């Protein structure tokens, strides 16, 4: 019987989903027939139970006060609808709360039963400060009012959505400059409803830098003190041929044949250059060849991938895709090196256990997709002009302004579009909320929906302003929720895997080194020296760099005829002042004790660039624009100082250094999609008002992976998306057969940039925790209790008096010095 | 003139280097030959310069030969001073000016 | 009496409909430019 | 001596001795570039074309 | 001190309600543009006045109570009782300062008031204080950011100092000339730039700049501005087609893309780490109370 309910509430499921725009009659017949069906079973069998179960005990589970919701209001919409019912906004109630259903499965998985009472008690702890981020959020939206609001009133037609003129209007643009997308355009209206790029205007900045900042950190506190003490408590509520030189060969060799195919043009098949490379890669291929053909015979998963690879190769000289599929090059380096096989190994691992989390997100992302559908189904139609709102009506010509300027138009045809994301059908609407998502686009939807109108209507602007919240509860729920436990399933699947203090302060004494410190002979070496490294030296010498900072900051443009004349012997002052102090420091150091200090190395060569600049930029007028980046780059002197930005910095890179092959993966990545999309979207025409241009393309190698950068940080990822669609002009260069030009890119494109996405952004996130991960001794450090801090104390009080190192000290000094270190140590 | 001198200048520490524990020399040698290389590079682009202010033009022969070895030299300096010095740490105890 | 409301704005548009409807008037929408020119000659089906 | 013994810093100080004889090279081999204004080729360098 | 014996009264769900309603006084009021009102804006114009004389003989009522001259300096040592006097000042200096002048600068105040909400609710009061009780961890991070911001700053005030000012009008006219889904690009005749395609168009100088002259590296302010919008990683890529527009494609890219990769990225990663270890330091110290 359990077994014969997951029939119907599957069958229900199906019923629901299979609801689009314009659907065959004989379908919605199916449909609305399936849903009684399906409620006289649920009523049936809930009171067969019921008399199965008792009526009191079965109001016992958590489960069953909800199903006779479903039971009631059923059978109550069934009857609504018998009734003077009428226009959708109650129609709407009835057929999503209708969805309800849906809810089913989330009690039937059985471990989703109570992540959910995981998760509901993870916001019942912090809901305090969950109230303190609103009381922000509200107060920035008065603020805006009284700042921005009533002040838009610029005279062209532009259309400003986003502005501060009534209250929700504001709380939905706070929103918008917190979520980060478009916050510069709004940023830029704000900026010119006052003067302009000039003194009092350019202020009103700051209300956006403060917003943005201290938001975006009130935000990482609150979903951050949930997936890292409210997940935390769930595991206590669960758990109680061998030559070397050979395969380096070998290796650089795979490397040259994967470069072999970087390079080639996609535009010219018939290049003279991809001529010297076609037989480039039969030369490498016979190679690959006749060295593994020797490796089968020693023998009778990554032995048979090279296998696979290998028949492709030297079987070219259906097409496309067999060129295409030859991506595989890269995907021979892993068994031959070591650490990639590790670590590829090691994220297979984390996948089918964060595998639970992938599959009730996406759940949640399609009972949110059939709410849109029922919302706003065949509404994201309109015209060309926003006058004719009917598709009969949007024929013939009309008139656009050019710049809002009556005595200036022409003809331009009008036409009944529909938008790219719309929500006709359940893929559509699941793509479309993808992309809201990822925080793309998302206001342009937004505004969409808001002018909803009817079933093929265009839009009327501010219609339903309340269809807001639909979108605020998806981006809070998905974007920011569980999207920030999705992230703690991946440091359960990292800090799981790999007293205290004690071995690791044994550890340290065990293996320490002391220091040198090169005290100088020579009275007069010793005097110049004494003065060089005094104290009071450091401190007039690092306000010489915060004076030679301002004077590269006062630099301007459209200046007059004597702030660079000053400007450029200021250069040669602060140059000759710089070459002095390090001349001073070789005189001390004897030259030898100078240059056993990278500081006193990386100042030695800013000196020395700093002074060639000077040559190069004055024999304009005796007789390289980036030698003048040496004047710059003396800033970083100031980083010898700070003792904890400087242990803060090395504490993070050497752990970037110490995991190479997590980063290796993203740059496989990289290089994979970027092979792909010069085949795939290589011959789109380059045209201007596009997102395939001069500027971002896939016809070089640099150029697509340019672009894969670009749709990593997500610029408008979905509008190169919508570059791609197979509508697409050919460029001329390109072979195409005549009459078809409009024959390029693919719907393949789809695909790519939503695997991508995904991809990269599960990387990214796997190699942030993998960072944070191997240094969390540091970031979780006690500072009253001990540390390694302290025992550098010791070693520099230890080299002070023993300055060449030399291991011994006498006792004398030795009992004297123990005055000096802290209580912890001492 | 100047890239060259440079380059001397790097050759003579660069050698210099080898006996009398000085092992530290290469510090100093190897940032010299970076400069070199880096006038070069900054002499590629001045005759590229003038070379679109003078027809068809076509770099041949020297060019290779100058991009090549400012960008060896150039490397080479970066990877002769990365090998000189020590190490990042990569430990609690390590340290930058440590005893040998 | 014929009242026009210009632009795309929030406010409220009963009074001036109302002002219309009173007084043997019409009542007009513009909202763009290309809205202009048909509604500012349609007065006279009224004035006929 | 384990800076100046180890073979990867002499990969490296040969290395650059090719740079080196390539930059001597530069400096005084004219083949660099070319003028065809249109025959009457040129042959450039940086002490004369 | 006569008054005292109201304070301990449940006279504080009587002032944390007329907070509540001084909120929804500023929610419905609506904002028009110079200088024109409607009928509730001008009612609650009237309210102002209400809840200006009950949030002042609250204080009045309670710094003669409690506070005094001086008799400990210590009614005032709360940090909250500090911040609703100011919030109850600027109300009757804003207050009198128009009737006697018969300024809007000075009616943003009015905002702070939702301050009290949080100073009259004690569980907000350990939340904000936490809040902030995390942020000195920060003050290394904060200062490198800064650092960073300023060294890009600086290199971009030196190699795109001036340069996109120039851009393609149609010859003869001051009319910017692009296409369907453009936004005005800078140009570089006689140069490595883009040369300008549009037809009857030339390539002049004296135009503001790309995004109505607010984006641009042409003073020490306006290179912090575009370097702070880029490191927030929203329009990186247009003001890097603009520099590539305005001097050429090949090296400007060095500059962005490692700004990405070191201020955006990296950053993130520390301010990330710093937080998760400060937020587990107190959890295994809370852990054991
Ligand atoms: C505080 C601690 C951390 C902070 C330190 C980190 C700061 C990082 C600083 C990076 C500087 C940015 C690189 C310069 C960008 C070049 C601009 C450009 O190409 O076009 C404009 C200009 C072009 O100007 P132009 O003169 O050609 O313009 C007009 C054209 N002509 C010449 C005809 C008039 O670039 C140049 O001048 C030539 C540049 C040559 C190549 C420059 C590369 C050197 C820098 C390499 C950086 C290495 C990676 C970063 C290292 C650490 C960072 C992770
Ligand atoms: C004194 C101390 C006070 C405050 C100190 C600073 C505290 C923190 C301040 C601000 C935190 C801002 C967080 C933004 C987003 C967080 C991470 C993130 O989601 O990735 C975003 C990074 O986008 C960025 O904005 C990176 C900003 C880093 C530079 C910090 C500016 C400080 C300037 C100083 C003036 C972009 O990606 P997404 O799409 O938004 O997110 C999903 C990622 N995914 C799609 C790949 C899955
Ligand atoms: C704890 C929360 C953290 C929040 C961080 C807070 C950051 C706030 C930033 C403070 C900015 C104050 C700077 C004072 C501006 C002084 C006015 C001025 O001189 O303008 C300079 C600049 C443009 O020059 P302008 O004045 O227009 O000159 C042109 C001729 N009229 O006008 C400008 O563009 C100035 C804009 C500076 C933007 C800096 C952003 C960096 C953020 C780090
Ligand atoms: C919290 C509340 C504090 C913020 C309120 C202070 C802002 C004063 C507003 C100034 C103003 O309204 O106008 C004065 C000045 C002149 O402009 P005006 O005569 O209005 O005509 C337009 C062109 N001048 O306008 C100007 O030309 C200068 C630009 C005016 C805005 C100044 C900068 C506003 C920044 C506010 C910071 C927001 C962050 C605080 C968040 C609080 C959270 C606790
Ligand atoms: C409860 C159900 C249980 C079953 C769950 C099964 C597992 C699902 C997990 C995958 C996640 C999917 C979420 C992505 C959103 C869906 C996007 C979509 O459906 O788009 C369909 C799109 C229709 O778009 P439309 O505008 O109608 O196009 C008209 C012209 N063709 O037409 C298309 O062609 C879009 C093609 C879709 C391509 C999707 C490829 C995604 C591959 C992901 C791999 C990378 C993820 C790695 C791990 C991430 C982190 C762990
Ligand atoms: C799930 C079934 C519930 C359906 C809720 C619904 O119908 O959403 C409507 C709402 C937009 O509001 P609207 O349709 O304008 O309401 C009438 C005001 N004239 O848009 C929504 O609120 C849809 C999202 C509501 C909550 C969906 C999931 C809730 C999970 C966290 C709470
Ligand atoms: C070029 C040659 C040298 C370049 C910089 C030399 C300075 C240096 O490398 O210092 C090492 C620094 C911290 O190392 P240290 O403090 O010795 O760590 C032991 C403590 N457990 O390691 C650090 O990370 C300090 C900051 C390094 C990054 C600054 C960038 C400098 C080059 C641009
Ligand atoms: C922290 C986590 C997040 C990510 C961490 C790690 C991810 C790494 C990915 C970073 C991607 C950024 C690299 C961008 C390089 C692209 C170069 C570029 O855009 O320059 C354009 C310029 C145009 O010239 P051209 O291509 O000839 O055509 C123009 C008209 N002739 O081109 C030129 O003229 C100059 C030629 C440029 C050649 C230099 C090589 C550039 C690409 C090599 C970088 C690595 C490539 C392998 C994959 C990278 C990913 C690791
Ligand atoms: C998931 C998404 C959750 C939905 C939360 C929506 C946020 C509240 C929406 C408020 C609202 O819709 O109306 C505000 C109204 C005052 O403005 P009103 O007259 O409605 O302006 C309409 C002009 N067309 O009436 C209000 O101002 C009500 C809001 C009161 C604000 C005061 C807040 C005091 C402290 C915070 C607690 C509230
Ligand atoms: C803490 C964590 C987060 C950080 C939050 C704090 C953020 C605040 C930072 C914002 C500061 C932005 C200041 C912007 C205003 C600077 C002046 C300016 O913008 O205008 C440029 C000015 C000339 O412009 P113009 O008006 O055109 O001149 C006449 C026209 N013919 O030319 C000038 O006069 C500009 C002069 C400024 C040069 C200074 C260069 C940097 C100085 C700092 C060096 C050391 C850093 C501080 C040390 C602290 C160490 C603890
Ligand atoms: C780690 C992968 O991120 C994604 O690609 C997803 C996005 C992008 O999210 C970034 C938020 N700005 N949006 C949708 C809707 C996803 C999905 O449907 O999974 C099948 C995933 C997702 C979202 C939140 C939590 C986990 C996941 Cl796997
Ligand atoms: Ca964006």
């Amino acid at each position: 019987f359990y077994w014969l309910v997951i029939l119907i509430v599957a069958l229900n499921t199906l019923s629901i989903a299979s609801e689009h725009h314009n659907q065959p009659l004989w379908l919605t017949h199916l449909q609305d027939i399936a849903n009684r069906v399906l409620l006289s079973l649920f009523t049936i069998e809930m009171l067969l139970k019921m008399y199965g179960l008792g009526l009191r005990q079965y109001f016992m589970s958590i489960f069953n006060r909800f199903d006779c919701f479903v039971v009631c209001s059923g059978i109550l919409e069934l009857l609504l609808v018998e009734s003077g019912a009428m226009t959708p906004l109650g129609i709407s109630v009835l057929r999503c709360i209708r969805l309800l259903r849906l809810f089913k499965i989330t009690k039937y998985w059985t471990s989703l039963s109570n992540l959910v009472a995981s998760l509901l008690n993870s916001i019942r702890s912090i809901a305090s400060l969950l109230l303190l981020l609103f009381l922000f959020i509200i107060i920035f939206a008065l603020l805006g009012m009284q700042l921005f609001g009533g002040r838009y009133d610029f005279e062209d037609t532009e259309v400003r959505r986003s502005n501060f003129d009534n209250f929700p209007q504001a709380l939905i643009s706070v929103f918008q400059v917190l979520t980060g997308e478009d916050w510069n355009s709004v940023m830029y209206n704000g900026i010119m409803a006052y003067g302009g790029p000039s003194y009092p205007g350019v202020l009103v900045c700051i209300y956006f830098i403060i917003l943005f900042v201290c938001g975006n950190y009130i935000l990482l506190n609150v979903f951050l003190a949930i997936a890292v003490d409210n997940l935390a408590e769930a595991e206590s509520l669960t758990s109680a041929v061998n030559a070397t030189w050979f395969t380096n060969f070998i290796l650089l060799f795979i490397l040259l044949s994967s470069a072999a195919l970087a390079a080639e043009d996609p535009i010219r098949a018939e290049s003279v250059r991809n001529q010297i490379l076609g037989y480039f890669d039969i030369a490498f291929t016979s190679v690959f060849t006749v060295e593994i053909v020797l490796k089968m015979t020693t023998y009778g998963y990554f032995n048979i991938l090279d296998l696979l690879v290998v028949a492709v190769s030297l079987i070219s000289m259906v097409v496309k895709i067999l060129r295409v599929l030859r991506v595989l090059r890269p995907l021979r380096a892993i068994n031959r090196a070591k650490g990639l096989k590790h670590v590829v190994q090691c994220v297979f691992v984390a996948i089918r256990t964060i595998g639970n989390i992938v599959l009730v997100t996406t759940l949640l992302q399609f009972m949110f997709a059939c709410i849109g559908v029922q919302l706003f189904k065949g509404k994201f139609f309109s015209c060309n002009d926003l006058s004719k709102m009917t598709e009969e009506e949007c024929r013939g010509y009309y008139y656009v302004y050019k710049d809002g300027d009556p005595t200036q138009m022409e003809l331009r045809p009008r036409q009944w579009i529909h938008n790219d994301f719309h929500f006709d059908n359940v893929l559509s609407a699941m793509m479309s909320l993808f992309t809201v998502s990822t925080f793309e686009g998302w206001p342009q939807l937004l505004y969409r929906a808001i002018d909803s109108n009817e079933e093929d209507m265009g839009p009327v602007y501010n219609n339903r302003v309340e269809m807001a919240i639909f979108f605020i509860i998806y981006i809070i729920l998905i974007a920011f929720f569980m999207m920030n436990i999705f992230v703690g399933f991946v440091i359960v699947t990292f800090q799981e895997q790999g007293d205290k203090n004690q071995r690791q302060c044994v550890q340290y004494a065990l293996k320490a080194r002391p220091l040198r410190c090169y005290i100088p002979k020579n009275p007069y070496q010793y005097q110049v020296w004494y003065v060089v490294t005094s104290s009071y030296f450091e401190y007039l010498m690092f306000a010489l760099i915060m004076l030679n900072t301002i004077c590269l900051g006062m630099q301007h443009y459209h200046q007059s005829e004597e702030m660079n004349h000053i400007s450029d012997i200021l250069n040669v002052a602060f140059t000759i002042i710089f070459t002095l102090e390090m001349i001073l420091k070789l005189l001390a150091f004897k030259a030898r004790g100078y240059f056993g200090d990278p500081w006193n190395v990386f100042d030695f060569l800013i000196v020395i660039g700093s002074i060639i600049d000077v040559i190069l930029s004055e024999i304009d007028t005796f007789l390289s624009a980036f030698f003048r980046l040496f004047r710059v780059m003396r800033l970083i002197k100031l980083l010898s100082r700070a003792e904890g930005v400087r242990t803060l910095l090395w504490t993070f890179i050497k752990s970037f250094q110490a995991l190479p092959y997590v980063a290796l993966l993203i740059v496989m990545l990289f290089f994979i999609y970027a092979v792909i999309g010069m085949q795939m979207f290589g011959k789109i025409a380059l045209v201007d008002g596009t997102q395939i241009n001069r500027n971002n393309n896939f016809q070089t190698f640099p150029q697509a992976v340019l672009l894969l950068f670009r749709c990593a940080t997500g610029e408008a990822w979905q509008e190169i998306l919508l570059a791609c669609s197979y509508g697409k002009l050919c460029d001329p260069e390109s072979d195409y057969a005549p009459g078809e030009e409009y024959t390029c890119g693919t719907n393949f494109a789809y695909y790519y940039f939503i695997s991508f996405y995904m991809l990269c952004a599960f990387l990214i996130i796997n190699l942030f925790v993998a960072v944070i991960m191997d240094n969390f001794d540091y970031l979780t450090r006690d500072w009253s209790i001990l540390g390694p801090h302290h025992l550098d104390e010791f070693k520099a009080i230890w080299a002070e008096y023993d300055p060449e190192a030399k291991g011994r000290i006498k006792h004398l000094d030795v009992v004297t010095l123990l005055r000096r270190i802290q209580p912890p140590l001492g | 003139v100047f890239s060259l001198g440079f380059l001397i200048m790097g050759t003579i520490c660069a050698l210099m280097a080898f006996r009398k524990k000085r092992d530290y020399l290469l510090r100093p040698a190897s940032m010299f030959y970076v400069f070199a290389g880096l006038c070069l590079f900054v002499s590629l682009e001045v005759m590229r310069q003038s070379v679109k202010r003078m027809i068809e033009y076509y770099y041949s022969w020297s060019f290779a030969c100058a991009c090549a070895a400012f960008v060896l030299l150039f490397l080479g300096g970066i990877s002769l001073l990365l090998f000189s010095l020590p190490r990042m740490p990569q430990n609690p105890w390590e340290s930058c000016m440590d005893a040998e | 009496v014929f009242t026009f409301s210009v632009g795309q704005h929030n406010y409220d548009r009963g009074p001036i409909q109302w002002m219309a409807c009173e007084n043997k008037g019409y009542y007009y929408e513009i909202p763009s430019i290309g809205a202009i020119r048909i509604n500012t000659q349609e007065y006279l089906d009224v004035l006929g | 001596m384990s800076p100046t013994e180890a073979p990867k810093v002499r990969v490296t100080l040969f290395c650059i001795l090719v740079g080196i004889v390539l930059a001597m090279t530069a400096v005084v081999s004219d083949h660099w570039a070319v003028l065809s204004p249109h025959c009457e080729a040129a042959h450039f360098g940086l002490w004369r074309i | 001190a006569c008054i005292s014996i109201v304070e301990w009264k449940p006279f504080e769900t009587i002032i944390l309600l007329t907070i509540f309603a001084n909120c929804v006084a500023l929610a419905v009021y609506l904002p028009m543009p110079e200088d024109d009102n409607n009928s509730l804006n001008l009612g609650l114009e009237k309210l102002e006045y209400f809840f200006l004389t009950v949030f002042s003989i609250e204080a009045a009522m309670k710094i003669i109570a409690y506070g005094f001259l001086f008799h400990q300096d210590a009614y005032l040592r709360s940090g909250w009782n500090v911040l609703d006097f100011i919030i109850v000042f600027l109300g009757v200096f804003t207050a009198i300062l128009e009737q006697v002048n018969v300024v809007k600068a000075l009616r943003a105040f009015r905002v702070l008031r939702p301050l009290r909400l949080v100073s009259g609710v004690p569980s907000l009061q350990v939340v904000l204080n936490s809040i902030f009780k995390a942020m000195l961890p920060l003050f290394h991070i904060a200062l490198l950011v800064l650092f960073m911001v300023i060294i890009y700053a600086i290199i971009g005030l030196e190699l795109f100092k001036g340069k996109m000012h120039k851009t393609c009008y149609y010859i003869g006219t001051d009319i910017v000339a692009t296409v369907e889904n453009e936004k005005p690009s800078p140009c570089a005749r006689t140069g490595s730039g883009r040369p300008c395609t549009i037809n009857g168009s030339e390539c002049r100088g004296g135009w503001p700049g790309p995004n109505h002259g607010i984006t641009h590296f042409d003073n020490f302010g306006f290179s912090m501005l575009t370097v702070y919008q880029c490191i927030t990683m929203e329009g990186w890529t247009d003001v890097l087609y603009w520099v590539n527009d305005a001097i050429g494609n090949e090296w400007p890219w060095i500059y962005f893309v490692t700004l990405i990769l070191l201020g955006s990225f990296f950053i993130l990663n520390l301010v990330l780490g710093v937080l998760s270890g400060e937020f587990t330091k107190e959890r295994e110290k809370a852990k054991s109370r």
